[PDB]
């Protein structure tokens, strides 16, 4: 006849890094532009 | 307006219309009439 008793104490830590992307809208673009006038008259409300 | 376009017989014959209209359509029998079509040149698929 045998009687046993065990006590176990455990500690742990974890680290997770992830990155996700949408393949249809992967990025957004910003174009820096300037308008030029090489004609004879001014233009108002310039809408290229 | 014999041809049924937006311009009268006198306006067409006298040329007192938009100067970008072809001279053919200065004849009262020939309609001032744009024929506009669209062509596709390529197609881009974005899988989201």
């Amino acid at each position: 006849t045998d009687n046993s008793t065990a006590v176990q104490d455990s500690n742990g830590e974890s680290w997770n890094t992830g990155l996700s992307i949408n393949k249809g809208e992967s990025a957004y673009i910003n174009a820096n532009v300037r308008y030029y006038n090489t004609g004879t008259a001014p233009m108002y409300k310039v809408t290229p | 307006n014999t041809a049924g376009d937006p311009y009268t017989d006198y306006q067409k014959a006298s040329g007192s219309i938009d100067k970008a209209i072809k001279l053919e359509a200065r004849d009262p029998l020939v309609a001032a009439y744009p024929v506009v079509g669209v062509g596709m040149e390529n197609l881009i698929i974005s899988t989201n």
